[PDB]
């Protein structure tokens, strides 16, 4: 007879619906993935189709509900994922010009392809040749050829389609009740009505200042080393107080300088661990290798797997006739089936891959009670970074020997753990000026702070800044330098990176606190220790029910991100980089360009 | 003594039941591909059963303080909702002959 009364049994019924329909697109999508026919493509298509009228037509009745009037701070949550209003509030034409641009923004980006001036012999991809030749390929020339060859293929034809999605976007925010598309994106981690607990859109653009601010030493002695051993890669090209260029930061964009490893490793003469050798010679596959993970699993206090979750999960590519996509992935196709889709071999990156998806199933199966609207992750990190949290931990040396893939007759030194270190922080800390900059620089063109006219100069500018990574060839507008990137031409969220980074760092210090570790945070195996998987599974189990500050709490027990525990992990490194710079002069100086 | 949704709006035992509830999977028989909707199961009433009682009366649920005038759709439900059961399920939602 009110409100909270009629909105509870609506959100009971479109739930146990939802669950149905939800499965029959997932079912879909899981058959069109690992057998692709054009029935499997017809049924995908007809499945989501259904999904999509579902969805639309539940969002346009659950809006008679005003949420002043619910108080259950559940069913409130529930209701604003429901009237969220993905189904267009502009007019229909607009919404079919954002949806064309959306289409060839994505279109272009897919089929861009690079051939050599007048002559048809050669064309390459990105993925298959561009990419490799960016990772591989040592030629300054053939870089600097690549990178501007892409640059001039798609930003030139994406700039104006962009500028007409910033607008479209913006007004479509302003339709709804946010200020631009960067304030619907900040949303995602908008906490209120919770005193105590909330976070605001705000805060979000402040925390993530103070934590990069805190992060600027570290990334400053790095791009000193990087800088100091890419001089000695390239003689001339690089200037001792210069910004290092961007081209051969090792990808088409610099998102990761993981490339670099093989040019700037410390110590080459002892090799890095690796058990594929160890592997083929005590006769193991992909089947006991997720058995072991599963095994690791159930050791931290996590549940058992499901007899049909082994039964209909195919962990091996069928091959031959069959073709199916090999970029592995955990399914949750929702009323207790469970899958894993990924063409396992027999290597350590594999290894570590197939417990990043059983984190994530484990993840899935925690949240399994909660309803449909809050079967996620409390917010768009946290499920990466539970499945990176697991990556690390069954990477380490301590548990390579518990399980036999090392001899146990092995002992570790400096050298390999401050090798082992620097990958990591090339993967990792790399990634995070680049994303902030990036995030910060698409927020301030969604509010206009950023004129048309001056687009680039200050995203380069910025870059400089923040980065310190310099353009080879100087950009005027006409080209658009971010849309080269998937997630800014496909409109994807991209500080969910940088907050999954902090946020397994932050996990990782708990538990290890929590599993008893004595030592540096790297070598921490959380093997055996049962009270570490409570202690997560504490949060693993809530969903979207609480805030993620809530969440944070439960975990760490802070309710804000913080970066002292990458600092921590990453202090022996720290160390190893002031012995190796004493002698560098650490920073960059915005007035160095390589064009003169 | 059991609270739930099945319990109250289905099928209650009473407090003082003296009996033999016997369970074992039906998924290898009355599990199909496409989905089996026959078995129903009822998600709205307008108070809890009374123990050993069997409700068979569907009529368009009044959720809303509007009349429903006997039709369904704003804040007028449906009384019954269906199971759709098929093999790919995992335990805790495959069917169980009691
Ligand atoms: C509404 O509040 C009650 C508190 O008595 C809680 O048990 C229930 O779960 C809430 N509703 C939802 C949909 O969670
Ligand atoms: C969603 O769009 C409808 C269109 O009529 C509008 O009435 C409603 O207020 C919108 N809701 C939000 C939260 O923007
Ligand atoms: C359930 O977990 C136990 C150990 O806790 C394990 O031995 C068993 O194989 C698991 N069940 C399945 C079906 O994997
Ligand atoms: C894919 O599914 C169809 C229909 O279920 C089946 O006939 C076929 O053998 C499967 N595999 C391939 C490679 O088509
Ligand atoms: C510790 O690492 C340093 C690296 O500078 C190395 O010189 C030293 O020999 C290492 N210590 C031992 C005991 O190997
Ligand atoms: C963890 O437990 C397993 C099972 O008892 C054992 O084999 C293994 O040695 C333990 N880990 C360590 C580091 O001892
Ligand atoms: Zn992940």
């Amino acid at each position: 007879s009110t409100i909270e009364e009629q909105a509870k049994t609506f959100l009971d019924k479109f739930n146990h619906e939802a669950e149905d329909l939800f499965y029959q697109s997932s079912l879909a999508s899981w058959n069109y993935n690992t057998n692709i026919t054009e029935e499997n493509v017809q049924n995908m298509n007809n499945a989501g189709d259904k999904w999509s009228a579902f969805l639309k037509e539940q969002s346009t009745l659950a809006q008679m509900y005003p949420l002043q009037e619910i108080q259950n701070l559940t069913v409130k949550l529930q209701l604003q994922a429901l009237q969220q209003n993905g189904s267009s509030v502009l007019s229909e034409d607009k919404s079919k010009r954002l949806n064309t641009i959306l289409n060839t923004m994505s279109t272009i980006y897919s089929t861009g392809k690079v051939c050599n001036p007048d002559n048809p012999q050669e064309c390459l991809l990105l993925e298959p040749g561009l990419n490799e030749i960016m990772a591989n390929s040592l030629d300054y020339n053939e870089r600097l050829w690549a990178w501007e060859s892409w640059r001039s293929e798609v930003g030139k034809q994406l700039r104006p389609l962009y500028e007409e999605y910033v607008v479209l976007k913006n007004e479509m925010a302003r339709a709804n009740h946010y200020e631009d598309y960067g304030d619907y994106w900040r949303g995602d981690y908008e906490v209120n009505g919770v005193d105590g607990y909330d976070y605001s859109r705000g805060q979000l653009i402040e925390d993530v200042e103070h934590t990069f601010e805190e992060i600027k030493p570290l990334y400053e002695h790095l791009h000193a080393y990087v800088r100091a051993k890419l001089m000695n890669a390239y003689p001339s090209y690089i200037s001792p107080i210069g910004c290092l260029p961007a081209h051969l930061l090792g990808d088409m964009w610099g998102r990761f300088w993981t490339n670099l490893y093989s040019l700037t490793v410390p110590f080459g003469q002892k090799p890095n661990i690796d058990v594929t050798d160890a592997m083929v010679d005590q006769a193991w596959d992909a089947q006991r290798i997720f058995k072991e993970a599963e095994k690791f699993f159930v050791s931290v206090g996590l549940p058992n797997m499901t007899q049909g979750f082994w039964e209909n999960s195919m962990l091996t590519d069928p091959g031959n006739v069959q073709k199916a996509v090999c970029h592995p992935t955990a399914w949750d196709l929702g009323k207790g089936d469970f899958r894993i889709l990924m063409c396992t071999k027999v290597t350590m990156d594999d290894f570590l891959t197939a417990h990043h998806e059983m984190g994530h199933i484990q993840y899935d199966m925690a949240y399994a009670a909660q309803p449909f609207l809050l079967r996620n992750g409390a917010n768009e990190g946290f499920h990466e970074a539970v499945g990176e949290i697991m990556s690390l931990s069954a990477a380490t040396p301590k548990h390579l020997k518990s399980i036999g893939l090392l001899s146990p007759d092995f002992q570790e030194d400096n050298e390999t753990e401050i090798n082992f270190l620097l990958k990591q922080a090339l993967t990792i800390v790399g990634t995070l000026p680049f994303t902030y900059m990036l995030e910060k620089w698409r927020w301030m063109v969604f509010k206009g702070e950023i004129p048309k006219d001056q687009w680039m100069k200050k995203w380069w500018e910025m870059k400089r800044e923040i980065v310190g990574v310099v353009e080879p060839v100087p950009h005027d507008e006409t080209y658009c330098d971010p849309a080269s990137l998937f997630h800014v031409s496909n409109d994807y969220s991209f500080i969910r990176y940088y907050t999954r980074t902090l946020y397994q760092f932050q996990f990782q210090e708990a538990l290890c606190q929590a599993a008893k570790h004595e030592g540096p945070l790297h070598k921490c195996d959380i093997s055996n220790s049962t009270e570490a998987g409570q202690k997560l599974f504490n949060m693993l189990r809530l969903g979207k029910s609480e805030p993620w500050t809530l969440a944070l709490e439960n975990v760490v027990g802070a309710k804000n991100m913080n970066v002292r525990p990458l600092l921590n992990y990453f202090e022996p490194l720290f160390t190893w980089l002031k012995d190796q710079n004493k002698n560098s002069f650490v920073g960059w100086s915005t007035d160095w360009s390589p064009y003169a | 003594g059991q609270t739930g949704n099945i319990a109250d709006y289905n099928y209650k035992l009473p407090d003082d039941f003296t009996g033999c509830v016997i369970a074992w999977n039906s998924n290898k028989l009355d599990s199909k591909p496409s989905g089996n909707y026959n078995y129903r199961y009822r998600l709205l009433r307008k108070s809890k059963l009374k123990p050993f009682e069997r409700d068979i009366s569907t009529e368009i649920y009044q959720a809303g303080n509007k009349p429903c005038n006997g039709v369904a759709g704003p804040n007028c439900y449906s009384p019954l909702q269906s199971y759709g059961f098929r093999p790919t399920y995992g335990v805790g939602h495959q069917p169980y002959r009691v």
